[PDB]
RNA sequence: GUAUGAGUAGCGAAAGACAGGUGAGAAUCCUGUCCACCGUAUGACUAAGGUUUCCUGGGGAAGGCUCGUCCGCCCAGGGUUAGUCGGGACCUAAGCCGAGGCCGAUAGGCGUAGGCGAUGGACAACAGGUUGAUAUUCCUGUACCAGUUGUUUUUGUUUGAGCAAUGGAGGGACGCAGUAGGCUAAGGAAUGCAUGCGAUUGGAAGUGCAUGUCCAAGCAAUGAGUCUUGAGUAGAGUUAAAUGCUUUACUCUUUAAGGACAAGUUGUGACGGGGAGCGAAAUAGUAGCGAAGUUCCUGACGUCACACUGCCAAGAAAAGCUUCUAGUGAGAAAACAACUGCCCGUACCGUAAACCGACACAGGUAGUCGAGGAGAGUAUCCUAAGGUGAGCGAGCGAACUCUCGUUAAGGAACUCGGCAAAAUGACCCCGUAACUUCGGGAGAAGGGGUGCUGACUUCGGUCAGCCGCAGUGAAUAGGCCCAAGCGACUGUUUAUCAAAAACACAGGUCUCUGCAAAAUCGUAAGAUGAAGUAUAGGGGCUGACGCCUGCCCGGUGCUGGA
């Protein structure tokens, strides 16, 4: 399972920036350790370290018909490089 | 002057929390009654 | 000695302390301390068993030697001190061996002595005998009642107890309180009575200190309400309408006795005469 | 569901005005100017608690005690980065759970070993910059902790290598009160800096106005000062050992020497950063560029530090740590270089419109910082940094109710009762009765002075002169005396109609109880009394202190009797 860790970049004004620093933006499943991710990238995109980082999220609501639910939660990831680039998006 | 419900998050759950429920004789009955009247949060 | 503070204030008008003219030092020893807790008078369930305790300064354990079991090893006492728990001074002393531990204080010793404790040392202040040793005559101290178990008699200070006489079995003796009876002949004992004497000259003067000593206010019986107290009720300041005045469960305070009529010691005890 | 009361009562303390925007529409939104309010707080940071209220762009159906282009409201997008900070992968207190186990109609009760449990212990990062929102987390610079690899320096696992106990120890390790000393912070007043010179009479200034008046952790050096006597000898002991530790007996040693500790200071860190202002090319005061760092005075219960002296009411535990041996048991130290470091919290409000009170409520909310002038002061009056102008108004200036100001002559005639108001109130000086438990009454009573200028000031103050009706010129700031009852006093009491003469209270006295003590909770095991032992522990009445405390045992209890 050492492929479903990385779910998706996030796209973002802020993310954005940090694409002109080496560093990029993905949701990460929950219960992923750093190091899992570190893994998970070099074997993913031969890229290298500059230790990662790491977020947590809360949900929101929303109100349709009378009905109020949640979201989903979240985990982002920031992830910066040493040397080589990512012209994936 | 000072009322009554000052809220706490320990307290409310080491009184009426679940495994404080779970460690009695009483508590399951407690619990059962909960659950055959079709509650749907059993236990704070 | 005991002071007289000068008259300041009404709650300073006639109090009374000691000088603490004889204790050494203010520092115990590490090695014989020990944690304790203030009850306040609860149980395992949690309920007030006996009135009127708790609240008060702080306090931690000294253990006392109560057994006196080394022998033949000399004994050097080094320093008195005060003790918050009973109502009587303590010694420190150095065994020769390199071995620490504590002795009640009898009414004469001070620092520089020498104690030994065997079943044939000499009868002087400080030395624990066994029970059958000691001559007739002698005022005795730290009576044991079960050979082995320590000290359980008296234990205070300023009391005596002298030694009426032998017989093949047991020991007489003349308790403390003027009542006769006989203990096993292999008990230990030590000599002497005990120490601070005036600790009974002490009007303590004011309600916070005898609140610092974790006393209590006690309520009258009076004044309770009828079902709260059985004297209670009556609208006025009344008399005991009951006859034979009450303790708040039954049970007349005056005149009753309350020993146990099939105890295990009648065929011990000679003379009950003041209780 | 809809009426009456009725278009009535209310719109929940505090100061706004104008100009121009914006827009279908404006007192109520934005911008500008002047004004005004708080400022030991209406200011800054945090712990709870709330749970997306935070930010960006739109909207005006409902909430907003009116209005509303606006909002803590509706719609859409987006924000919370850690080896070092708080917690976990460390230790334990009260308390709880408790393998076995001891009791109990069932249910279950209680408890050993072992554990769980921060409000406590112990422990490696600092300064500046960066955004619309995050910052000991991102960035820059300088560090630190513990480990892993690679070339870089001593071999009988005996242990002369090294390591090193769940054992032996040392340490961690602890109250309150009172003043005294040493530093830094903070504050104040004159030097250095850059700038401009008044349109109201006047004024290029040693002595004139406005304005700024500096910087880490770590590393290196030192150090106001604080604590402590130290050595040998023959012994015991430390469940086996000990070169570690306790201790005895003796001989020398004492302002000494040795050891232990220490706020702070100087350089470096630093060509870095910050800064009054100056300041573009445009959507920008933006990008960018910048002075100087002085002397003297007052100076902390912040720090050395529970350091010292005194007192009695006699003042947590365990791990981290240092050692020693028993000990399995090649050859690990240190070069330098380069790498590895897990999970959880981080938006926002937080004396409040976001918490507790049904409310956008005149109530409640633990901790740190908390400036200037006078001033003992966190008091009072006005103010700095900083924030606010409170969610209905425009008129008129009647009765009446509330909150305030003033009064002729009289001064308790009112009244159940001087309730309420009025009167005194600061600092310095003179002086002060009966009575007494000799300490007190005592701030008893009753009186006098205070402003400004000059001279002399021995030092404090004294002289001379000037003005007002009034000189602590405003705010803050005891009314007193003569007798009686009750209660000795400081305390405590009916949350929400009674605060006393009620209870407590120190002292007095009777009585019980010899330790598996009496007594109490429980059917019992188990507990408290107590790790106490008659100078102790429970029960009943009386209530400082002084002088005292008479008669009756026939009746009712209690104790003894045979």
């Amino acid at each position: 399972e050492l492929l479903d860790v990385i779910k998706r970049p996030v796209i973002t004004e802020k993310s954005m920036l940090a694409m002109d620093e080496k560093k990029y933006t993905f949701e990460v499943d929950t219960r992923a350790n750093k190091t899992l991710v570190k893994q998970a990238v070099e074997s993913a995109f031969d890229v290298k370290v500059a230790n990662v980082n790491i977020l947590n999220v809360r949900p929101k609501f929303k109100r349709m018909g009378k009905y109020a639910g949640y979201t989903k939660k979240r985990r982002k990831a920031i992830v910066t490089l040493t040397e080589d680039s990512k012209e994936i998006q | 002057m000072k009322r009554t419900y000052q809220p706490n998050k320990r307290k409310r759950q080491k009184v009426h929390g679940f495994r404080k429920r779970m460690s009695t004789k009483n508590g399951r009955r407690v619990l059962a009654s909960r659950r055959r009247k079709g509650r749907k949060v059993i236990s704070a | 000695a005991i002071k007289k503070y000068k008259p300041t204030t009404n709650g300073r008008r006639n109090m009374t302390s000691s000088d603490f003219a004889e204790i050494t030092t203010s520092t115990p020893e590490k090695s014989l301390l020990q944690p304790l807790k203030n009850n306040a008078g609860r149980n395992n369930n949690g309920r007030i068993t006996v009135r009127h305790q708790g609240g008060g300064h702080k306090r931690q354990y000294r253990v006392i030697d109560f057994k006196r079991n080394k022998d033949n090893v000399a004994a050097v006492v080094k320093t008195i001190e005060y003790d918050p728990n009973r109502s009587a001074n303590i010694a420190l002393v150095h065994y020769e061996d390199g071995v620490k531990a504590y002795i009640l204080a009898p009414k004469g010793l001070e620092v520089g002595m020498r104690l030994v404790s065997g079943p044939e040392a000499d009868i002087k202040v400080g030395n624990a005998l066994p029970l059958e040793n000691i001559p007739v005559g002698t005022v005795i101290h730290n009576i044991e009642m079960k050979p082995g178990k320590g000290g359980q008699l008296i234990r205070s200070a300023g009391t005596s107890a002298q030694v009426l006489g032998k017989e093949g079995k047991y020991v007489l003796i003349r308790l403390n309180s003027g009542e006769v009876r006989m203990i096993l002949a292999t008990c230990r004992a030590t000599i002497g009575s005990v120490g601070n004497e005036q600790h009974e000259l002490i009007n303590i003067g004011k309600a916070g200190r005898s609140r610092w000593m974790r006393k209590r206010p006690t309520v009258r019986g009076s004044v309770m309400n009828p079902n709260d107290h059985p004297h209670g009720g009556g609208e006025g300041k009344t008399p005991i309408g009951r006859k034979a005045p009450v303790s708040p469960w039954g049970q007349p305070a005056i005149g009753y006795k309350t020993r146990n009529k099939k105890a295990k010691s009648d065929k011990l005890i000679v003379r009950r005469r003041t209780k």
